[PDB]
RNA sequence: AGCGCCGUGGCGCAGUGGAAGCGCGCAGGGCUCAUAACCCUGAUGUCCUCGGAUCGAAACCGAGCGGCGCUACCA
């Protein structure tokens, strides 16, 4: 029971970009489903179908694979689409690409949820999926917030509490990313003692690392130590390495050393 | 039913095993071939020489067993730019009744006191003449430096000819020649290729080698037919070092210096840092005995440019934690030979090819650091590698003031530039810093064709000093 | 030794969260009197092993097979 659109409206808008499975080719082109809005079908004219001359039918059109589309002017009486392919810019294809993507994934989620809830879809995206798109503009933003804070749940009714907590363990087990933020540090040192600072600096790097994020510079030259984190917000490795990298110089600038940096904190 | 390595372990136990060093022997009293010292460490130092594509490291691991490592992707298989080693044990039968050209032999390091003859009927068990270390020398004509460093180190000499090739080998010579210069007599000659040739052009080989030499220093240099894979007359090379090559006087009455050549930067990949080891520099020590805990600076060292343009030099003061040895730790480590020393320098001193050639020295002595040396200089007239097709090989011109020479004072490798010209004495600018400890023998080099090219010798006899800063 | 990269249908690329991919190859057919150009359909996959969650995994991850790029011979 696949149902319910991804967006505001059943029907499509004035010039918005989609995408659409093709399945049946009659003679001024392909009028086919949609699966970016509900399931409708749509005109693909032959005469706006590719950039280079039409010399071939059945290659460029592909039957059961994904297209890019364009809608022109959308029937809001009956169900019928105008639908374009040739004009989409070659910016705008990957950008859709995205957006089309992006609304899958939600479906692809809650369509697990509905058939093993057996609630149809319509009441599922109309209690959650809406909301989340009202609150944080996508239903994929507020996914990954769900998956970071818990407040994204308040203010909204689900049918059932149930439904909830399989969505929690559904996209805790599925949507998982901890982003690997790695540094180089060159140690161009010419000086006394070398080795003892160098354990000094792992352990006053070593036991800053905290119970959810943990640091570890590894070995792999003389030189060039590695400094591996998991950064579990993209955003607390970078001062974490950043910290690590002032008191490694304020280890170095004693002793009688010199170190430099080769690749600062990344994602 | 017993397994082999049970067996290599009752072997090893009924040979004595590898007895620990005393910690503070009696040092007026240990001469280089006592059983304290010779059984955990080489005493002299043997180098090969010879042309490019003969094989040196392949004869001493016919001769030893140890491998060169022979590192660097690219320099897996062309030429290597540091010295390759190997530990050697000359083990000799103290049955009489065996024939004595057989009852040599050469053993890995890893071996003990008194392993068992194995000859077929021969139950006596072997002596350990001596330990002898192995420092191959590149043979190649860009690396040029590398060789020299290595004749400074090395004390018995082993030259390398083949059989089915041209007989004056030009890289050969130059080696013989650049061992000529620094005071070592002791070369023995070795024919790589016996095999894939004939009987009278072996004949006709050793002949053209007798004529080749007859008026260089050497006189004396004994001749034999080695292989390199078919492992054999192996026994009669430990022979001819055992008789011909004695120890040249050196005691403990000296002062202890260091001549490092190689530098290690012993950090294993993977682990963890909070069990890390420190940086290995590998120095011969020509003069004087170490122990286990010293405090040793690097009298160059640390080489910093400053804003107005004037070289500063840092000598490098170091803690020694350890001097790595034949196989084992040792307590007391014997002058004469390569010892890596482990210690507190950072280990990215040690590297790259940052401690090639340099002199160190134990806390107790001031070595002094020379910008402006005085040298007095000897040439060849004609240079040595060169392979002229017929013509009056290359004849030596005298020296033009300002021009870069490679100037090889011992290990160190600098390029001097040359401030005035005598028949006889020269004065040279480094802009490398070089150090003076006695007399240093020099050995000369410069620069026509392209590579490095050898010319004559030098030995310092003035200088100006630069005062380490504290 | 470790860090990044990868895993053909013959090949190079691509998506890999829903189950077999493109283009070039090879076979066959079409167009032409006839060839190349062009147009159609194919026959080829343990998309590298052991496992996992999941109605789903070549695909998302991990305890490894294989080969590159990098530090680089690390006594
Ligand atoms: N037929 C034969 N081949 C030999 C003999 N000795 C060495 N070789 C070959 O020489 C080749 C080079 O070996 P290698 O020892 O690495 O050369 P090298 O001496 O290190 C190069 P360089 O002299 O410049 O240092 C090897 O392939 C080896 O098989 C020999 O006695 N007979
Ligand atoms: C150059 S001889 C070997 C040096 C050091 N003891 C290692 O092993
Ligand atoms: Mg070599």
């Amino acid at each position: 029971t696949s149902h319910c659109r991804f967006y505001e409206n059943k029907y499509p808008e004035i010039d918005d970009i989609v995408m659409v499975n093709v399945q049946q080719i009659a003679e001024m082109g392909a009028y086919v489903k949609l699966l970016e809005y509900d399931n409708i079908e749509g005109m693909i004219l032959l005469s706006e179908l590719s950039r280079r001359r039409i010399r071939s039918i059945q290659k460029l059109i592909r039957v059961g694979k994904n297209d890019v589309a364009v809608v022109l002017r959308v029937d809001k009486e009956k169900g019928y689409i105008d639908l374009s392919k040739r004009r989409v810019s070659s910016e705008d294809i990957i950008k859709c690409e995205e957006k089309y993507q992006k609304s899958k994934t939600v479906h692809s989620i809650l369509r697990y949820c509905a058939e093993k809830f057996q609630i149809p879809l319509e009441e599922l995206y109309k209690t959650i999926a809406w909301p989340l798109s009202r609150k944080f503009g996508h239903a994929y933003e507020a996914f990954k917030l769900s998956i970071i804070d818990e407040t994204v749940w308040e203010g909204i009714e689900p049918p059932s509490k149930d439904v909830l907590d399989e969505l929690k363990n559904y996209i805790s087990k599925r949507l998982t990313p901890a982003v690997k933020i790695r540094a180089d540090v060159e140690v161009s040192c010419f000086s006394y003692e070398g080795i003892d600072a160098i354990k000094d600096a792992l352990k006053s790097a070593e036991d800053m690392s905290t119970e959810q994020m943990q640091v570890k510079v590894k070995l792999v030259a003389a030189p060039l130590y590695v400094l591996t984190t998991q950064a579990l917000d993209k955003q607390k490795g970078i001062e974490q390495l950043e910290s690590a990298i002032e008191k490694i110089t304020e280890v170095i600038t004693k002793y009688g050393g010199v170190c430099n940096i080769t690749m600062p904190p990344k994602a | 039913g017993e397994t082999e390595e049970e067996k290599r372990k009752r072997e090893f136990e009924e040979g004595g095993g590898l007895p620990e060093q005393p910690l503070n022997p009696d040092f007026s009293k240990l001469n280089p071939l006592s059983a304290e010292i010779i059984n955990r460490q080489a005493t002299i130092n043997i180098g090969t020489i010879g042309h490019v594509a003969h094989g040196k490291s392949t004869v001493v691991r016919a001769i030893s067993g140890v491998q060169t490592v022979r590192f660097k992707d690219e320099l897996e298989r062309n030429i290597t730019i540091k010295l390759g080693y190997a530990n050697a044990k000359i083990y000799k039968c103290q049955e009489p009744t065996c024939p004595e050209p057989d009852c040599y032999r050469s053993f890995k390091s890893d071996k003990e006191i008194s392993p068992k003859c194995q000859r077929p009927g021969c139950p006596g068990r072997y002596k350990l003449v001596r330990h002898v270390s192995f420092v191959d020398c590149p043979g190649h004509d860009i690396l040029m430096s590398t060789m020299l460093s290595g004749a400074a180190v090395m004390d018995a000499a082993l030259l390398l000819i083949a059989g089915n090739e041209s007989c004056p080998q030009p890289q050969t010579s130059e080696h013989l020649a650049a061992i000529e210069i620094m005071k070592l007599k002791h070369v023995i000659i070795l024919q790589n290729k016996v095999d894939l040739m004939r009987e009278e052009s072996a004949l006709e080989h050793q002949k053209s080698i007798l004529k080749f030499i007859r008026g260089t220093i050497a006189d004396g240099a004994p001749i034999v037919p080695i292989s390199a894979q078919l492992k054999y007359n192996i026994d009669a090379v430990n022979e001819f070092i055992v008789k011909t090559i004695p120890v040249p006087p050196r005691d403990f009455m000296i002062s202890p210096r260091l001549i490092v050549i190689r530098s290690f930067d012993v950090n294993k990949p993977g682990a963890e840092i909070e069990d890390l080891k420190g940086g290995v520099a590998g120095g011969s020590i020509l003069n004087g005995v170490f122990k286990l805990g010293d405090e040793i600076e690097i009298r160059p060292g640390i080489v910093t440019k400053d804003d107005k343009g004037k070289i500063q030099c840092k000598p490098i003061f170091s803690n020694i934690v350890s001097l790595f040895a034949e196989q084992n730790d040792l307590k007391f480590a014997v002058p004469g030979g390569l010892i890596g020393v482990g210690t507190k320098v950072d280990p990215t001193l040690c590297r790259a090819d940052r401690l090639v050639g340099q002199v160190v020295g134990a806390k107790g002595h001031l070595p002094n650091i020379y910008t402006d040396i005085e040298i007095n200089y000897f040439l060849l007239r004609r240079l040595l590698g060169v392979k002229t097709d017929g013509q009056k090989q290359a004849k030596v011109r005298k020296l033009e003031p300002n021009e870069v020479l490679m100037v090889n004072i011992g290990s160190t490798a600098t390029g001097a530039r040359v401030v005035a010209v005598k028949a006889d004495m020269a004065r040279l600018q480094l802009t490398s810093p070089a150090c003076t400890e006695i007399n240093e023998k020099i050995a000369l080099s410069r620069r026509i064709e392209k590579h490095w090219r050898l010319i004559g010798w030098a030995t310092i006899k003035k200088g100006t000093t630069l005062e380490p800063i504290a």
